[PDB]
């Protein structure tokens, strides 16, 4: 199992309406919610490493982003 | 006609020296073109057929295991055997039980077990291919003139890959004429069918080559013989007690899941229909005449009959019964900023407006646009009419700067491909394509590997670098990429 | 359902009839659906109204429909006599259903 | 305790509750309320006009790809033999004889 | 559908064997290259990308990792 392609990779740009644009979208961003929902302390932990990475105030803040993403997405 | 209040739908300019025109169509929404006293006509996609399709590959997205036994060969007495690896579709995977007195053997450890259990499938997925041959497409025409509802006006086309011109002649006045360009459709030799139960969709050659399930390649006849299987039935055991080998169920729920971008088909009897493509077809003109130019003015009362209408895409629709007096007759219509009638402002988007026949009332429907602001519809007796005030919304770039927006979509979605609704740029079209033909490339590439999420961050993440870099290079990037992405996540459906 | 029509009617030849179907907001006042079915009694019946103010081809110029509200007017006039059929009102409701009217019986005297 | 058809697992309340299925409440049937049921039917429209109901098939499979690293389970009628696990015990020694020393 | 919860974000240690842990920590992987393999332009930008933040170096290929970890599994 372990279906891995996603064909939104793809997908395909037409007219009418794909299969699920909607369901899709809001779901990619409500998958990763309840991922933090459930694990305020990687919040903490990544907060630190971020912080700790670059020196320049504001990358500090794409690190937070790369790694709050990561960490539910793919892992 | 049929092309009123679709929406959806751009109007092109006009013939403008050619006797020809690029008219880009799409399942939705249609085209209307107006030129230089030609009747104005309307065509949608409507169904691109396919038939006559293959069976590239099939997955198993279901699964029976069946029959079991084990080996149970004692440590250095070697290896365990029992035949089924022989045999085809009997997975097996080698563990090492360590293994005790209880079984029962002279040395102890790792001791080269392993169940074989019979694959079997039920209800099968199939890949069925197509090419850009056995394709298709039945084109319609609209032709406005005077009529409502309903040959005259509507003429079917049938559009072949391999006859890519159509002869459509309409009762009359002349055939319209349209060369298509089949072959270049939506990236073809791309999508191959894609074969639940009794459902259908395209995809793509990746995320169709891609799936981990069983192969089968081409045909079922009596049980096929399964590639991989290793995805469905997968089988482990700890604490060293025989095998456990798992069915893994049925993976609808996840191809199902797996597939956000695939436009949706049905299919009947093979015939495998379609819904969204985008195709070329030029209108050839010059066969296309106005009906009946002369029929003197066409005088009598005029009835609204219904409250005539406004559409999304700035029209006035009107229907009118004449009351009654002379055959094949014409009766004009004025968009009237003065007086009851007076100096005609606007345009009007059907042409030679004109009554059909004979007795009593014959409706003549008219697409208008009024101006910007409220005029009178006037339905043109020179004395006896009635009339109307209708209020069109707007400041000019009022929704002319919509327009820029439109635009925007038309090629978004399309993508450059959709440079020609604007007909014969010739040494200057040359430019919009050319510029993005290259760059089509490009961008197809880079990004062509984002989804809508992807896409998303990438684009805010190339702004937050195109605010913060040096002098020069990266001065203007993000506004030439990061809007870009950010943009075609806002454009497509919206 | 079941299109509120008047039971039957009549007149002198040429003078006009209005024979009006009252429906609801479900169907005959939010949409342009009607229809006018003028069914000769031991005949099939057929078309005598198409969307309201127009008319096929083959009718008699005669008939007028009409619409307010929930109404269905037809209205007669110039009348040749022999021109009774049962008169059915009928018209797409919004649930996807087409209901006929209670039917006018036509009476010509 | 998770059930599917035969084999049964064990989940995290916290991964159990997360699960985007249309959840029943369990109670009683006699007429199961199925709660959401928007998350396993998709409505499709049709761009031109119109509108689909479409099921989003057996998601079955696509359940046991999520339950990655649960547990195997066992049951029957009034336990359910549970596999795994692991106990604690102060091991008392203090009556013991060798026997027949 | 799109069942968000991965019960491996929990699992459960015990010397006992889990539901997939072996074809579990690699389908991740095998995931994420094919995913690669199709699209090699996305590694052109998102090389370009993460090399023009952090000035770095070894931040730098953090941010690719970043970036390529990010991109097929977490949209």
């Amino acid at each position: 199992a372990v279906t891995l392609p996603s064909h939104s990779t793809r997908k395909l740009q037409t007219r009418s309406q794909t299969w699920l644009e909607s369901r899709e979208y809001t779901k990619h961003l409500i998958r990763v919610e309840n991922w933090i929902f459930r694990n305020p302390g990687f919040a903490l932990a990544a907060a630190a490493i971020a912080w700790l990475l670059g020196s320049s105030t504001s990358q500090k803040v794409i690190y937070l982003v790369m790694i709050l993403l990561i960490a539910p997405a793919y892992s | 006609i049929r092309c009123i209040g679709v929406s959806n739908r751009d109007f092109v300019e006009g013939m403008s020296g050619g006797t020809w025109v690029d008219v880009v169509l799409e399942h939705g929404g249609c085209v209307t073109v107006m030129a230089q006293d030609k009747p104005t006509v309307d065509i949608e996609l409507v169904t691109t057929t396919v038939s006559n399709m293959a069976e590239v590959r099939s997955y198993c997205y279901e699964a029976s295991i069946s029959d079991m036994a084990s080996d149970s060969r004692c440590p250095t007495q070697g290896e365990a055997y029992l035949d089924k690896q022989s045999d085809t579709q009997y997975v097996c995977k080698r563990t090492l039980v360590d293994r005790g007195w209880g079984n029962g053997c002279g040395l102890f450890g790792k001791g080269s077990l392993v169940t074989c259990a019979k694959f079997a499938c039920s209800k099968k997925m199939t890949g069925k291919s197509i090419q850009p041959e056995n394709l298709e497409y039945r084109i319609m025409l609209s032709v406005h003139g005077s009529q409502h509802s309903g040959d005259e006006n509507r003429a079917k086309v049938e559009i072949t890959p391999n006859s890519p011109r159509a002869e459509a002649t309409l009762g009359g006045f002349g055939s319209l004429g349209l060369d298509c360009e089949p072959r270049t459709g939506l990236d073809f030799s791309d999508l191959y069918y894609l074969t639940m139960n009794n459902k259908h969709w395209l995809v793509h050659k990746e995320w169709f080559h891609d799936i981990p399930l069983p192969w089968h390649a081409g045909a079922d006849t009596g049980t096929p013989h399964w590639n991989n299987k290793e995805a469905l039935v997968e089988f482990k055991d700890a604490h060293a007690k025989r095998q456990t080998v798992v069915v893994l169920g049925s993976q609808e729920g996840a191809v199902h899941t797996a597939l956000a971008g695939a436009l949706e088909a049905e299919m009947d009897g093979a015939k495998g229909r379609l819904s969204s493509g985008h195709l070329k077809c030029r209108l050839k003109m010059d066969k296309l005449r106005l009906k009946g130019v002369s029929y003197s003015l066409c005088t009598a009362a005029f009835t609204f009959t219904k409250i005539p209408a406004e559409t999304l895409h700035g029209t006035v629709t009107v229907e009118v019964q004449y009351a009654g007096t002379d055959g094949p007759c014409k009766v004009p219509a004025q968009m009237a900023v003065d007086m009851q009638t007076l100096t005609p402002v606007g345009r009007l988007i059907t042409a030679n407006p004109v009554i059909t026949e004979s007795t009593e009332n014959s409706k003549m429907m008219l697409e208008l646009d009024p101006p910007f602001g409220d005029s009178y519809i006037v339905i043109g007796v020179g004395e006896k009419k009635i009339t109307h005030h209708w209020h069109r919304s707007g400041s000019t770039i009022g929704k002319a700067f919509e327009a820029t927006v439109r635009g925007a979509k038309r090629m978004a979605v399309l993508g450059d491909t959709a440079w020609d609704f604007g007909s014969v740029g010739g040494a200057l079209n040359s430019l919009g394509k050319g510029i993005h033909q290259i760059f089509g490339a490009a961008f197809k590439s880079l990004f062509g590997g984002m989804s809508w999420f992807s896409q998303i961050l990438i684009g805010t993440l190339l702004m937050w670098l195109g605010l913060n870099t040096k002098n020069g290079s990266i001065s203007l990037m993000c506004l030439a990429l990061g809007g870009v992405l950010i943009f075609l996540s806002t454009a497509v459906s919206a | 359902s079941a299109l509120t029509q008047p039971a039957s009617v009549s007149g002198s030849p040429g003078q006009s009839i209005t024979i009006s179907c009252t429906g609801t907001s479900s169907d005959v006042g939010g949409f342009n659906y009607v229809s006018w079915f003028q069914q000769h009694p031991g005949k099939a019946p057929k078309l005598m109204l198409y969307d309201v103010t127009s008319r096929p081809s083959g009718v008699s110029s005669r008939f007028s429909g009409s619409k307010s509200g929930n109404t269905a007017s037809l209205t007669i006039s110039g009348l040749q006599a022999e021109d009774e059929a049962d008169y059915y009102c009928s018209s797409h409701t919004s649930r996807g259903t087409w209901v006929f009217g209670g039917g006018t019986k036509l009476t010509v005297l």
